[PDB]
RNA sequence: UCUCCAGGCAUACGCGUAUAACAACUCGGAUAACCAUUGUUAGUUAAUCAGAAUAGGCAAUAAUCACACUAUAAAUCACCUAUAACUUCUCUGUUAACCCAACACCGGAAUGCCUAAAGGAAAGAUCCAAAAAGAUAAAAGGAACUCGGCAAACAAGAACCCCGCCUGUUUACCAAAAACAUCACCUCUAGCAUUACAAGUAUUAGAGGCACUGCCUGCCCAGUGAUCACUUGUUCCUAGGGACUAUGAACGGCUAAACGAGGGUCCAACUGUCUCUUAUCUUUAAUCAGUGAAAUUGACCUUUCAGUGAAGAGGCUGAAAUAUAAUAAUAAGACGAGAAGACCCUAUGGAGCUUAAAUUAUAUAACUUAUCUAUUUUAUAGUAUAAGUUUGAAAUUUCGGUUGGGGUGACC
RNA sequence: AACUAAUCCUAGCCCUAGCCCUACACAAAUAUAAUUAUACUAUUAUAUAAAUCAAAACAUUUAUCCUACUAAAAGUAUUGGAGAAAGAAAUUCGUACAUCUAGGAGCUAUAGAACUAGUACCGCAAGGGAAAGAUGAAAGACUAAUUAAAAGUAAGAACAAGCAAAGAUUAAACCUUGUACCUUUUGCAUAAUGAACUAACUAGAAAACUUCUAACUAAAAGAAUUACAGCUAGAAACCCCGAAACCAAACGAGCUACCUAAAAACAAUUUUAUGAAUCAACUCGUCUAUGUGGCAAAAUAGUGAGAAGAUUUUUAGGUAGAGGUGAAAAGCCU
């Protein structure tokens, strides 16, 4: 089959797989939010 | 994410709602294969002390009435609704139960052997060697773990002292206490193991995912060269 | 494929997402899904009368503006309850414990508008 | 061999080469004979006292060693009683 | 107004102003007109559509028009007892030709209603070439075509071999199958509870094999005198003396049918597959107008023949030919241009897999001795650890050289 | 007689020196699907770094990585498949420019920071990550000029004949001579690689011994070293781009594989009443043609398979790489 449409959007999972929740619930995520802090990222998560 | 289903600390008989696995466990991982699907399917909470008092009773035998015996999803064997006094609860049925029969429930340990009636409980000690028994408890006041599926039957071997031998339905001797309390007569469905399935759907019905499709002794030294 | 750099609001999302716009609640969600407003939580306007007044949007041109000197805890003071206890000093009839027949607020606790914290808006 | 070490950022010594070597102040270099202690049962005895001798090195083998060993050890030691206080020097030789 | 086409309107999810008017005519639409573009201004209005007090007691009786029935896979707060409270409308969604595919993409995209009352336009203009694509028609013949009846047909019928029991499943993007699964049958493991197996218990569960069905073959189960006596067998005590014996493995030929986009074969019919091609229409082509890519390219003022040469020459040697430039066609050459292709060899380059490679291996599982406890007259049991021993779940690392293709033997 | 273009100088940056810091800069909102005025539902880093790599393999081992004053002792003692390599201390020396905020034989728009910006854009996410600007004192003087100047074109198509030139010639072409460049192949090119063209950028680096030039000289050196003409100082040297891999920690199941929960769809026609039959919707993808930078990074057009079930489909959740899932294709996990 045609390839190329594998982003289905969907808000729920959006924001329960890579939202402000999510990142902050294990200390491996809230790495992740410093590291793009430090870097000066506008988005720190979606 | 995963919690269990079983969470109900309080005995109905109304039926309660089942979640299924599908061989995972709390982790998310498979580990049973060939579980998936199936009917849905309700609990219904089985009792199996047998010799179970009604609150604020003496414990002293006591009778109870068939109510009805139902087809249970969750079990080879099949159950009956049984009431006495003002309780109801689940058990599990013998070979020739029916609606509006009576059933004993008793403590007493008979000095003599006492009439096996299937479907009444009686401790091991009351019951005479070679009578047919199922629904046995490994530790009194235990409850039934062993031959509660259907159509098993354990025969009751020998009795010395305060300790009786039980066949189970494996020919594996086991032995008990005397004071130990089972049920008289074979369970019910005696011809369970005769159904024919058929065809593939009726196991995926129950519940049963298809096996996959792929397809040791070492010689000591002076036998490495003859091998 | 998503935006990620505009704000969340509930005009996005499926429609079990809602979110407010900054409005103040003004009532209660009971059981049994009524909403039950409560008259105290709906702010009242206090709206003076205006008649007869001379204070209009704008000032002459020509009004001097004043040397600028921000109100101080000190010049409070001084306006207001220095003159009570220099009276009192003299007379003598001055005493540690009456500091609130002055003017002084031991708590603010039962008062309708307490300073601290502010119970009342703007 | 390490030409600039991390520590000192110096040349190093190898030191399998003073295990094994000697150096004579003049420039040579002395060694023993490989296998003089191996399977003396079976040798001749001329051929074992040609294996107990202390020899010479050539001039390439001498010139590795001296890229092999630091200054240190080319120097001069006044050790009380040497025995080869006769042979750090060359006597009588035009080249 | 006419000609023709036949998935439309709502909701959900998603999108985020693409909505509407005006003004612009730079950019965007693969061209214009006009705007889906730029700027400015506006817009989507809800108490019904949509989103957003406490403690006890307690339940046998599907759904399918639920009646009759049958079934098996066994299938959806309420009500009651007390306690507390004793009149309320704020907040949020609402536009659109829209979403996921880099694009105004012949793709993907759930539900309800309906099938034209809703929604739309295949042709920028012209011309009627070759080749290429698609549709229709065919004199006589009817598979003579071809690897093969592929494709097509005014046909769409019959039959048999091989394989698999069957319906199913699989290599998203070169394999849909004879492979995998499958009921049935068989083997092995396990006597047990509060997170899987399982709120289960040997007619159960797990691991794995294998078509079933019926029909054959028959490893095998000490001998001899008969429930019975001796010789054996096995143990001991020393060749003697005691002690003790107490249906079915492995296999096969096929239920024998049914079914199959499986692989072969045959007959009938049918035909432009072919003898042997043709005509017409559409697409493309070509001319005109607008817009405008790609691989590629050392430089080129870019010929033929014979020789030379690596099987090889537009360019070298020798003969010959030869005003200059376009347009449309052909594909012999430019070892024509592109791919992560094919084959072989090399590296003290990798990686996956398997073991009977070497090194290890508190993964498990056993044990022994300590240690620590209890007891015990030295014994038992146990065990937050240490040291051993046995298993090996795993881990790490390697693939010397000479040997047409190997096999082998050899050799260094 | 000129188009496309070209020219420019400062925005800032680099390395040191010095110096601890104490900046923690309206209201309101935010840990709920962040930035949503109030109760529901409790809240919490990691056991030893590994491997690549070196040892021309690899298996113990392999500086820095993994820091505790400079210089010397000293690359010495010691450690090491005693190999590759690793490597002290005792013990001596050191008041460091001091003062105040300084300095450049550092860069100048393809440089110097990635930076005009962690933005635009790309990715589900972790993450990756650009490009560019130029008038004058005054624009409240109409936005400046400057340049046969790059390639590319135009002004101005071509004229038998040939690596395109050279010798020439009265004469541009005619006549004569002449097998492109680089890299390799055996020193051989009609071989084989590489190059459309222009501009900018784009690759040899160290001092053990040796040589040359000087100071002083049985001594030389501004402490620790060498010395039977030595010792001290100067000068003189050893490239760039490119794998498949390996390890650690994060991020991923909106695709796909399987599962959990809650839901949905299946007309008509026959039937022994169903993993039955015919055939739509729907799901799949047999065969052929087209397409092959396509409408499409797997489609179109026909033709076909299933189509009440082991069916299909929707929403939310789950399992994560030493792993997961798998009706095993070693298939699938954006
Ligand atoms: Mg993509
Ligand atoms: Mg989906
Ligand atoms: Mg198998
Ligand atoms: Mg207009
Ligand atoms: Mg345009
Ligand atoms: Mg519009
Ligand atoms: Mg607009
Ligand atoms: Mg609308
Ligand atoms: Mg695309
Ligand atoms: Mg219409
Ligand atoms: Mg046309
Ligand atoms: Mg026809
Ligand atoms: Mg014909
Ligand atoms: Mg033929
Ligand atoms: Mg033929
Ligand atoms: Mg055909
Ligand atoms: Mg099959
Ligand atoms: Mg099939
Ligand atoms: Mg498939
Ligand atoms: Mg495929
Ligand atoms: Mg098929
Ligand atoms: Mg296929
Ligand atoms: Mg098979
Ligand atoms: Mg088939
Ligand atoms: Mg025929
Ligand atoms: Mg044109
Ligand atoms: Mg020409
Ligand atoms: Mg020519
Ligand atoms: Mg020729
Ligand atoms: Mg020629
Ligand atoms: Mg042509
Ligand atoms: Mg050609
Ligand atoms: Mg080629
Ligand atoms: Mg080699
Ligand atoms: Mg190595
Ligand atoms: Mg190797
Ligand atoms: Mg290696
Ligand atoms: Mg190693
Ligand atoms: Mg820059
Ligand atoms: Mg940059
Ligand atoms: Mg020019
Ligand atoms: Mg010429
Ligand atoms: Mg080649
Ligand atoms: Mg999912
Ligand atoms: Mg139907
Ligand atoms: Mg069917
Ligand atoms: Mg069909
Ligand atoms: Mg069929
Ligand atoms: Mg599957
Ligand atoms: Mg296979
Ligand atoms: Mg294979």
């Amino acid at each position: 089959r045609a390839r190329g449409n594998e982003y289905q959007p969907s808000n729920i999972k959006r924001k329960h797989k890579h939202g402000w929740v999510r990142r902050l619930s294990t200390p491996a995520g809230v790495q992740v939010i410093l590291r793009r802090m430090l870097k000066g990222r506008k988005s720190l998560s979606h | 994410k995963f919690v269990s289903w079983k969470s109900r600390t309080k005995y109905t008989v109304k039926p309660v709602k089942m979640r299924k696995s599908g061989g995972r466990d709390h982790t998310g991982r498979i580990r049973v294969h060939g579980i998936g699907g199936g009917h849905k399917q309700n609990y219904r909470m089985i009792d199996f002390l047998r010799f179970r008092p009604e609150k604020e009773k003496a414990p002293e035998p006591f009778e109870e009435k068939v109510v009805v015996v139902r087809y249970d999803p969750c079990r080879s064997a099949d159950i009956a609704l049984v009431a006495g006094g003002s309780r109801k609860r689940w058990i599990i049925a013998t070979e020739n139960m029916k609606a509006g029969d009576t059933i004993l429930n008793s403590n007493h340990i008979g000095r003599m052997a006492v009439a096996a009636q299937e479907g009444d409980a009686h401790p091991l000690g009351a019951l005479p060697v070679g009578t047919l028994i199922n629904n046995v408890e490994s530790e009194p006041g235990r409850g039934a773990q062993y031959i509660r599926a259907a159509g098993t039957c354990g025969v009751l071997l020998r009795k010395v002292n305060g300790t009786a031998i039980i066949q189970l339905p494996s020919k594996r001797q086991m032995q008990v206490l005397e004071s130990c309390t089972a049920t008289v007569g074979r369970v019910s469905n005696v011809n369970h193991n005769q159904r024919v399935i058929g065809k593939a759907g009726r196991n995926r019905w129950l519940g049963k995912r298809p096996n996959s499709g792929l397809w040791k002794i070492r010689p000591l030294p002076p036998m490495k060269s003859y091998v | 494929g998503a935006d990620r750099m505009s704000k969340w609001t509930s005009k996005r999302g499926p429609r079990t997402f809602t979110k407010s716009r900054g409005a103040k609640k003004t009532g209660i969600y009971t059981s049994d899904r009524k909403f039950v407003q409560i008259k105290e939580m709906v702010p009242e306007f206090v709206v003076p009368d205006l008649t007869g007044f001379k204070l209009k949007p704008y000032v002459n041109y020509r009004a001097p503006a004043g040397i600028d000197t921000p109100l101080t805890a000190k010049a409070l003071f001084q306006e207001t309850v220095a003159p009570a206890i220099e009276k009192d000093f003299k007379e003598g009839t001055f005493d540690a414990n009456n500091l609130e027949k002055y003017g002084f607020e031991p708590t603010q606790e039962g008062k309708l508008f307490q300073l601290y914290p502010k119970n009342f808006p703007r | 061999l390490t030409y600039c070490s991390t520590r000192k950022g110096k040349r190093k010594t190898v030191k399998s080469v003073v295990h094994r070597f000697l150096r004579l102040h003049s420039g040579l270099w002395l060694r023993r004979k490989a296998g003089y202690k191996k399977k003396l049962w079976k040798k001749s005895t001329a051929r074992k006292k040609r294996l107990r001798e202390f020899v010479f090195c050539s001039k390439t083998q001498s010139k590795l060693l001296d890229k092999m060993t630091t200054s240190f050890w080319k120097r001069r030691n006044w050790y009380a009683g040497d025995p080869y206080q006769m042979y750090h020097d060359r006597t009588n030789l035009r080249v």
